């Protein structure tokens, strides 16, 4: 009476071993679990979304308003939360875009299901209600596709493909962000139209360098590469056209030491007068082969002696430190050499061919930089981001790897295949959705019914975000889409959706001429993959954990 | 759920809650069936205090040793409750309660709903009291055959101690409840016999006594302690004032006045036993064999002493409450408080009175009385816990003689009313059901839950169960079909079956009664709980 | 520097009200299987150590300390409901739970303002009133035949279903002795007493009207069974008044002393003289007796009991009719009680039990009940009392509806005729109440062990007919009306649940900020 | 059967009574009394020492 | 625990008499005989019941001696009061010694007043309370500011007598445990 039994047969067990079974609505406890950090998520998505400030235990800090980055540094206890951060980091690894929506709609697909468990359905049926919705969901994404864009190289589509993208992460101004990439995107493709060869693209070719101080405005595109180094030798602006050449060594430039046991030995006074001018004479005379052919620069992949520094600066040969592999290869696509170990004679089909290499300032450090110019093209562009704040420049320069991320999707499927955004894709599935719960019979009805019900998500985000009430601007839209297709061809109800900023009322003048659209690729994904993020938690009844 | 409303709140539900009111049942079941029948062994109750006390009923076990489980407390208050009405019969309400849940535990875990269950025991409930009032029999109590109470106080008494002290202790019983009845208003008290707690030659060698004894002797050496006619008087007010009501002092004006003050109180002290005297030679002066004792519930004044033992009068004092009740019922007198109006009637009457020295105290012994309607036993011993140990075996063994009296019913023992009873509830074939294949469940584990009576005093005995009770079947069965209504049991002494009516065991009417309800209650409520919590403010 | 020391802290915003609405769902939690015929019961360890099991809503939450402070609003409704009615208790906590569980996507969603809400509750109850006294209809009051089905309806929950032929027989004769003419039925529970003896058996049992005493008669002369018994009620001691103005007495002369004493012996044989002026035979009161006092009653036959309680009295006076007289100079013939009769002593070796019966309208009885422990014993105490609390309700307003949520789901089946019609900012919220009335239902039939979601949605299509006595048996689970089964309660009991559950909501759902540390 | 883990067993006399058998006890009764024995043996005497 | 030691602890002789009926008879009355007898001793030890006004020869013997009592440690408690009319303290704490007194019949109440009491003392000290006991002085308190000062009560005074050791905690004559009647009737009737 004074006191229980406390759990017999615990023994079996450790102590700090406890279960979590789906009865004394746990269940609902790991829906409101999810709730805890998805409430996070509703205020960073759109445009008008909100960084967010995470301070680690080593005092690095990150501000941003991606769902896959944030999820990284914080330290979870419940594990159906990580579901939804592995979820969201296999969206940034593959397609690298659409993160918020596996975070939204895969935490909406669990907050319905609050009422679906109540209510009294099996959560067998559960998997297989979302499962057919699924089907029919990715069905009807390839039937309402509208426009393609069928050139890998223009100007202005490429404003339709990076400004609704990088729109959400650091909007600000929208042309001065969306030329950075359109420009460098154009350089490193292989476009050779008219051949009938495969096109390639590399998510590491385009690479942003941070540099403090300046603007926004006044970032620049380069078409090489830039380092913070510093030449030994001497500096030159290289005022003599008539191009350089280049030489890439891997190895270190000087004597190539034995491996085992490298020992000076001299038996008698002749080797110890020969022995230092040998050292001399022998680094000179290696340098007459790689002198004569021309060359005025060689990028060296590990510490460079002295001695061979003083015969490299005689000639004016200018040394590159790039102290580590990537940084070595990433260099040799621009000028397309073909580096060789051996410290003899560079092959003439293998040296590269780079103009001019000036030293300025930028951000009050040396930095070298290698601008090509419109003959002799070259890959592997960067764009020299400014800014005032170190933090932006974080968020700013993965705004740019999710741009990249977005060309990607041209690559691998048969075209672009764009869809209309702003609400629009997901209201639209909304009433096919609904449809199709009535041509199904059976108790999984109410399961089609509430996938609908889930996808009211994003427009109701978004008219949150926006600084409106949720309750008028929503249901005027769907006004738009309760008139359906009437006889007449051309029905142009399809491209209504939210606004941000304007109108009263808000179903968008079209998301047409503001020129934003969405990707199939990463709409596929997403609802696959937060769908697996759903069946996950709710096909598990029982949870253990340890410690905690 | 519960730990958001109360951190520091605990909550089993549904299978570890189940799992404790069995284990907690079963456990209280393994540790205190052994005492069930004769063969039973003896538990020492040592506290913190070295007190050592014998027993073998689960009251005093369970009062003394508190209970730390939640379960076990209430099976604890359900041999409280059995032990306080009837005062027997409480190792066989754990036991059923243990069996039942036993029982019922193992339909649950194949997937049957509580509910149902207890539906079964209610109507198998219901069915052994159709089956209880056919079993029983009916005897006649005017003839007053001590052969019948001696057999009925054996088989109660046989199960406290061994066989040598039980057959000196069971006149005793017999001897307790002679004059104690009334046949119109069928009035039968059980506090009227006194129990005194003092130490003598052995356990062994107690006798009855037919009238009162008390646990006072005289104060002074003068007056005689034997007595050959006595006429009691009762007194209530105290002799010696203890204090005034009335604030008040003695404020004397000079020396003269304070040995007269001084008697202005022996003047009241004169007063009142002037009568006492006046009363004394009211019957008879200068008659010898005969004295005049006084029971007195207050105290005595030490300087009234003097007056009492000229006269050669017995004066007691601090007498108990319940005695005066016993003083009429014995001596035949008439209570009284004060002292103003006093005759010869009320006086009692006694053909001798003595008092015997036992160590540093007297003990008066009332004894020859004409028509006495109560009467006292004394409980010796040679040690503190054999008096404990013979005071529940009196205090046990008086409610079973003592049923007989309040109904003339009586139930054989040795386990034939939960042999018989097993085959009763085999097949209820349209009788009382309610549902198909639901009732049933319960109806089937109730006969088998009957049936670890006979079954636990065979495992005290170190005899098989299983082979003792199969010629019991045997019997049985062509029992009914020899058209010879027979009644079996079970010897411990051999490991065969027998029959009480010839040997002489039996059982009370109200124990069975109250462990049967009591049981299938506290199994029925234990089986419907699905969740413990706890909960307060430290 | 902290400006405050009762928690300088704060938890605003939506926070606050999370943690407000999953606490009043965790109470609900607990007592969800507490609902139907096949409910189970649950123990609770006081720290006192007096364990109970119980069932019924009310003593569940009152022995609960919690420490949330939103969650203690929902606590105190039990005793709300308690205090008024008696049953009924376990449906208001489960449906302001349900009310405030489907309100919570509102806020978060649909971020539609609380003040909204309140007004659209406040509409739906005045709906809720509307279709309930609809639903409703009167019987026949008089007709013992017809109440003993509806105290049978709440009696089917507790354990006592199985005897109900006898509790509803004890109930019935007990609440009409109480009951008497003038709200047209001022009789109250306190005046009805329920004394708990161990032992017995519950089918062995009686309405005696009378009031039994725990004790035993003061002398052993007493005669403890009379005829034509007299009573009356004392307040003043037998023993002799202490004077509080603290008198000293200054005895100079001899005889002072002896004179105090016998005016001491004068003052309680003139007092007990003035007692048979009227010539009682059973006198009763509250007080301690002098032994002096006992011998002068012994002529008289006058049968004292001592150290009796205030309430006792009160409820003797009103069996007996006698008058509670302080002074024992003001004894009348009318003060001695009349038309009482069959005293007797019954001998039971726990504690001496003395019985009474009789042969201004206000009466009383009392209810021995009989058992196997005192813990059932309080249950079926409870069952008394919840017994007695569905009787009342009857027999104050003849109105009378349904139950096992066929009411609850005529209530739900109405507003949402009336919700699509309203097309306003209210209809949202408006829909939630329609909604929260589905869970009593639902409870029933998950208890039952029953697939809710096809029986319900028959259910739905069977009230759309126009029929509103159809329910859910809790056994089976049927869909067959309660006229042929019996199943039936007062209108109060649902009347005060949907009052009480509105004005819950709208007590916790205008709370925003939590703050502590106070120390008042 | 039994009520706990482990049942450890009961020292007869107190804890703390100390006891001994054999010689070696009266042997050092006395070799206490010689010890104080030898404190009044140089006092004895008129020569003796207080 | 204590649930079973408030049924003799917490009742006096006339408050043991509920439990006749309830309790057993050997259990109640063989604390009453205890309680009966410490009754008793406190009659014999009740010397006193009045404020004594004494003078100095005097002191030496009264104020002293009887702090000795029988010399069985048989102490009495003395508390003197030097007096001085001109004070309004003076005359308060002379109400509160002969209220103490009618109550307090075994604790010694003595008054001297003040300028016959010490050499020259000090006008602005008095009142003074000195608290003997077994010879030895236990309290030489100051003026009554501790105390209240000008709105000195009975109830302050009683429970400075139960901090030097003169009253026990749980005495049924203090203000704070004598319980009005009234307010233990509330109590039965709520209960
Ligand atoms: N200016 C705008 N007007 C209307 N809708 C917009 C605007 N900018 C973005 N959106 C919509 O907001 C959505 C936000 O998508 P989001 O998941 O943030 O993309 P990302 O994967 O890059 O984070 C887009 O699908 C787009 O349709
Ligand atoms: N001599 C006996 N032989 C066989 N059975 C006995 C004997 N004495 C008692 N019993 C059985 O033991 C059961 C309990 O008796 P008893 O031990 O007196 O009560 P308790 O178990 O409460 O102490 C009875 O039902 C009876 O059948
Ligand atoms: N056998 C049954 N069949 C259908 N409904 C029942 C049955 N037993 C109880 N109910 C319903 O369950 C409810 C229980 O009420 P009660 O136990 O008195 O208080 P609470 O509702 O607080 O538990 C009743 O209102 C009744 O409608
Ligand atoms: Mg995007
Ligand atoms: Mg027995
Ligand atoms: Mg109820």
């Amino acid at each position: 009476s004074l006191r229980l039994p406390q759990n017999p047969n615990a023994g079996l067990f450790k102590q700090g071993y406890n279960s979590y079974s789906n009865a004394d609505g746990q269940i609902i406890k790991s829906i409101a679990a999810i709730r805890e950090l998805h409430q996070m998520c509703l205020t960073s998505m759109g445009p008008c979304g909100r960084n967010k400030i995470i301070v680690n235990h080593l005092g690095k800090i990150i501000i941003t308003n991606d769902a896959a980055t944030m999820l990284r540094e914080l330290d979870i206890v419940h594990p159906a939360v990580k579901v939804l951060v592995m979820a969201t980091e296999q969206q940034k690894i593959d397609m690298g875009d659409g993160t918020n929506l596996v975070m939204i709609l895969a935490g909406e697909l669990l907050n319905v299901s609050e009422k679906l468990i109540s209510m009294g359905l099996s959560a067998v049926e559960i998997i297989q209600g979302y499962n057919m919705a699924r089907k029919f969901t990715l069905k009807e994404l390839d039937e309402m596709v509208v426009g393609e864009i069928t050139d890998k190289n223009d100007k202005n589509e490429l404003l339709k493909m990076i400004k609704p993208v990088i729109s959400s992460k650091k909007y600000g101004s929208e042309d001065i962000l969306s030329e950075l990439v359109s420009e460098a995107v154009s350089h490193v493709l292989p476009v050779a139209q008219q051949a009938g060869e495969i096109p390639y693209f590399n998510v590491d070719s385009i690479r942003v360098v941070k540099i403090m101080g300046g603007s926004l405005s006044n970032s620049t595109v380069i078409k090489g590469m830039v380092f913070n180094r510093e030449p030994e030798g001497h500096v030159k602006s290289l005022s003599e056209d008539k191009k350089h050449k280049v030489a890439v060594f891997t190895c270190p430039l000087d004597i190539a030491n034995t491996e085992t046991k490298g020992t000076v030995l001299l038996h008698n006074a002749q080797e110890m007068l020969d022995f230092s001018k040998g050292e001399e004479k022998q680094i000179d005379a290696m340098m007459k082969e790689i002198a004569d052919m021309g060359v005025e620069c060689i990028v060296a992949g590990a510490g460079v002696g002295e001695l061979a520094l003083h015969y490299l600066n005689r000639y004016g040969i200018l040394v590159l430190k790039v102290p580590s592999k990537f940084e070595l290869r990433r260099l040799c696509r621009v000028c397309g050499a073909t580096p060789l170990p051996r410290l003899g004679a560079p092959t003439p089909e293998e040296l590269g061919l780079v103009e001019t290499v000036k030293t300025m300032e930028i951000g009050g450090d040396r930095v070298t930089v290698f601008k090509q110019e419109q003959g002799e093209i070259s890959r592997t562009s960067t764009i020299i981001l400014r800014g005032a704040t170190q933090n932006n420049l974080d968020d700013i320069e993965r705004a740019i790897d999710d741009g990249v991320a977005a060309v990607k999707g041209l690559m691998k499927p048969s075209g672009g295949k764009l869809l209309p955004g702003a609400g629009a894709t997901e209201i639209e599935l909304i009433s096919r959705i609904t449809k199709y719960g009535e041509r199904t019979p059976g108790l999984l009805q109410l399961a089609i019914k509430q996938f609908a019900v889930a996808f009211e998500v994003v427009p109701r985000t978004l008219a949150e975000t926006a600084g409106l009430d949720v309750n008028e601007v929503l249901p005027n839209l769907y006004a738009a889409h309760n008139v359906t297709e009437p006889g007449a061809v051309k029905t142009d109800h399809l491209y209504k959706g939210v606004d941000i900023d304007g109108e009263s009322d808000e179903g968008v003048k079209d998301i047409r001429e503001e020129n934003i659209y969405d990707m199939l690729a990463t709409k596929k994904f997403a609802i696959n993959v937060a769908t697996e993020a759903a069946t996950t938690v709710l096909s598990i009844d029982q949870i253990i954990m340890a410690k905690k | 759920s519960l730990q958001l409303l109360n951190p520091k709140a605990e909550s089993l539900r549904r299978d570890a809650a189940l799992k404790v009111n069995v284990t907690s049942a079963e456990g209280l079941q393994s540790v205190l069936e052994t005492n069930l029948g004769p063969k039973g062994t003896l538990k020492m109750l040592v506290d913190g205090a070295g007190n050592i006390k014998l027993t073998k009923d689960g009251k005093v076990l369970l009062t003394e040793m508190q209970i730390q489980s939640p379960t076990a407390v209430l099976i604890a208050r359900a041999a409280a409750a059995q032990d306080e009405i009837t005062g027997d019969g409480t190792t066989t309400v754990v036991c059923l309660v243990g069996e039942l849940l036993r029982q019922a535990h193992r339909f649950i875990q194949e997937g049957v709903h509580p509910r149902i269950i207890t539906d079964g025991f209610e109507i198998a409930r219901k069915e052994s009291m159709k089956f209880l009032d056919e079993f029983k029999i009916s005897k006649t109590n005017l003839s007053n055959d001590r052969e019948f109470l001696l057999q009925v106080a054996r088989s109660s008494l046989l199960t406290k101690v061994d066989a040598d002290l039980t057959e000196v202790l069971t006149p005793i019983v017999t001897d307790a409840v002679l004059s104690v009845y009334d046949a119109q208003a069928d009035n039968l008290d059980l506090h009227m016999v006194e129990i005194m707690q003092m130490q003598h030659l052995s356990p062994k060698d107690t006798t009855f006594i037919k009238g009162l004894v008390l646990d006072h002797g005289g104060r002074h050496p003068d007056m005689p302690t034997r007595v050959k006619n006595a006429y009691v008087l009762i007194l209530n007010v105290s002799l010696e004032y203890e204090k005034t009501e009335v604030n008040s002092g003695f404020f004397y004006s000079s020396a003269d006045q304070r040995d007269k003050l001084a008697a202005s109180e022996r003047k009241f002290v004169d007063a009142k036993l002037k009568k006492i005297i006046d009363l004394k030679n009211e019957v008879c002066g200068m008659d010898p064999d005969k004295g005049f004792v006084i029971i007195n519930q207050k105290g005595i004044d030490p300087m009234s002493l003097d007056v009492f033992a000229k006269h050669n009068i017995l004066a007691l004092r601090r007498a108990k409450r319940r005695n005066m009740e016993r003083l009429q019922l014995v001596t035949g007198g008439e209570a009284q408080n004060s002292v103003e109006d006093l005759s010869p009637q009320i006086l009692g009457f006694s053909g001798l009175v003595y008092q015997e020295t036992i160590g540093e105290e007297k003990f008066t012994y009332v004894t020859e009385n004409t028509d006495p309607k109560s009467c006292t036993i004394l409980i010796k011993g040679s040690t503190h816990y054999a008096l404990a140990q013979t005071k529940d075996a009196v205090r046990d063994g008086l409610r079973a003689v003592a049923n007989v009296l309040k109904d003339k019913n009586i139930i054989p023992g040795a386990g034939a009313f939960y042999i018989a009873l097993s085959r009763y509830l085999r097949s209820a074939n349209m009788n009382k059901l309610g549902a198909k294949g639901k009732t049933k469940t319960g109806i089937e584990a109730f006969a088998e839950a009957l049936l670890v009576i006979p079954k636990t005093l065979v495992k005290n005995s170190g005899f098989d169960p299983l082979d003792v009770l199969a010629m019991v079947e045997d019997e049985l069965d062509d029992a009914q079909d020899s058209d010879e209504t027979r009644y079996v049991g079970v010897d411990l002494n051999i490991g065969d079956s027998c029959d009480p009516t010839i040997e002489g065991i039996w059982d009370s009417y109200r124990v069975l009664r109250n462990a049967i309800t009591g049981a299938t209650g506290i199994a029925s409520n234990l089986l419907l709980c699905d969740e413990l919590l706890r909960a307060g403010r430290s | 520097v902290v400006f405050m020391n009762a928690s300088q802290e704060r938890t605003t915003g939506r926070q606050a009200q999370i943690s407000n609405i999953t606490a009043a769902k965790a109470v609900a939690d607990v007592i969800r299987t507490c609902l139907g015929p096949k409910a189970m019961l649950k123990m609770l360890l006081d720290p006192m150590g007096g364990l109970v099991l119980t069932n019924d809503g009310h003593a569940i939450l009152r022995e609960i300390d919690v420490a949330h402070p939103a969650a203690k609003s929902m606590l105190e409704l039990s005793r709300t409901q308690d205090e008024e009615v008696g049953d009924g208790t376990t449906t208001v906590i489960i449906l302001a739970g349900e009310i405030l569980a489907q309100c919570a996507p509102y806020l978060i969603e649909k971020n539609i303002h609380p003040v909204i809400i309140i007004q659209a509750l406040k509409k739906a109850l005045t709906d809720a009133l509307e279709v309930i006294k609809q639903v409703s209809k009167p019987v026949d009051v008089e007709n013992d035949a017809a109440m003993k089905k509806l105290i049978q309806a709440s009696i089917g929950t507790k354990y006592v279903i199985h005897w109900s032929e006898k509790m509803c027989e004890l109930a019935l004769d007990a609440v009409k002795t109480v009951r008497k003419d003038l709200n047209f039925e001022i009789d109250i529970k306190r005046y009805v007493r329920v004394e708990k003896i161990p032992g017995g058996d519950v089918l062995d049992s009686r309405v005696l009207k009378g009031v039994l005493l725990n004790k035993d008669v003061v002398h052993p002369k007493m005669s403890r069974h009379i005829e034509n018994p007299r009573v009356v009620l004392l307040d003043c001691p037998l023993e002799y008044k202490k004077g509080e103005s603290q008198t000293n007495i200054e005895i100079e002369k001899e005889e002072d002393w002896n004179r105090i004493l016998q005016i001491e012996e004068e003052q309680v044989q003139l007092m007990c003289e003035q007692i048979l002026a009227v010539r009682p035979t059973l006198v009763i009161t509250e007080k301690g007796v002098s032994d002096l006092a006992q011998h002068y009653l012994l002529k008289g036959g006058c049968s004292v009991l001592r150290r009796v309680k205030k309430s006792d009295n009160n409820r003797i006076a009103r069996v007996t009719g006698a008058t509670i007289v302080n002074r024992v100079e003001d004894l009348k013939e009318s003060d001695v009680g009349t038309n009482c009769g069959l005293f007797k002593v019954e001998m039971i070796g726990d504690e001496y039990f003395s019985f009474l019966d009789n042969c201004g309208l206000q009466k009383a009885c009392t209810i021995m009940l009989r058992g196997g422990s005192k813990d059932i014993l309080n249950e079926i105490d409870r069952n008394l009392q919840d017994a007695m609390a569905v009787a009342r309700n009857v027999m104050l307003s003849p109105s009378l509806s349904p139950g096992g949520g066929a009411t609850e789901m005529a209530v739900s089946v109405k507003l949402a005729e009336k919700a699509k019609q309203l097309e306003g900012i209210q209809q949202w919220p408006y829909q939630a109440v329609a909604d929260a009335m589905e869970c009593i239902p639902r409870t029933l039939i998950q208890n039952a062990g029953g697939d809710p979601i096809r029986l319900l949605s028959q259910l739905r299509a069977k009230h759309a007919q126009g029929n509103f006595t159809t329910g859910i048996d809790g056994d089976k689970g049927k869909i067959v009306d309660m006229v042929s089964y019996g199943i039936w309660e007062p209108e109060v009991i649902k009347q005060q649940s949907v009052k009480t559950a509105i004005e819950s909501a709208c007590l916790l759902l205008r709370v925003d900020d939590i703050v502590s540390g106070v120390r008042k | 059967m039994n009520f706990g883990s482990q049942t450890p067993t009961i020292v007869v006399l107190k804890e703390g009574t100390d006891a001994s058998q054999g010689k070696g006890q009266i042997i050092s009764n006395i070799n206490a009394c010689v010890a104080v024995q030898e404190a009044l043996k140089p006092t004895l005497g008129p020569l003796g020492s207080d | 625990a204590k649930q079973h030691e408030n049924r003799l602890e917490d009742k006096d002789l006339s408050d043991l008499e509920e439990l006749e009926d309830d309790e057993d008879e050997d259990f109640l009355e063989a604390y009453k005989i205890k309680r009966l007898n410490e009754i008793r001793k406190l009659q014999e030890r009740s010397k006193f019941g009045e404020v004594f006004h004494i003078n100095k020869p005097e002191y030496n013997k009264e104020v002293t001696l009887a702090s000795q009592g029988k010399k069985d440690d048989g102490g009495v408690y003395v508390f003197v009061h030097l007096s001085l009319q001109s004070k309004l303290q003076s005359r308060i704490l002379s109400h509160l010694f002969q209220s103490a007194a009618c109550k307090f019949r075994e604790i010694k109440f003595v008054e001297i007043p003040a300028n016959r009491a010490i050499e020259n003392y000090p006008e602005s000290n008095c009142p003074t309370l000195i608290v003997y006991y077994r010879g030895e002085v236990i309290k030489n308190m100051i003026t009554l500011l501790e105390l209240g000062g000008n709105n000195s009560k009975m109830e302050d005074f009683e429970d400075f007598m139960v901090k030097v050791g003169a009253v026990a905690e749980g005495d049924n004559r203090l203000i704070m445990n004598r319980d009005d009647e009234e307010s233990r009737e509330e109590r039965k009737l709520h209960y």
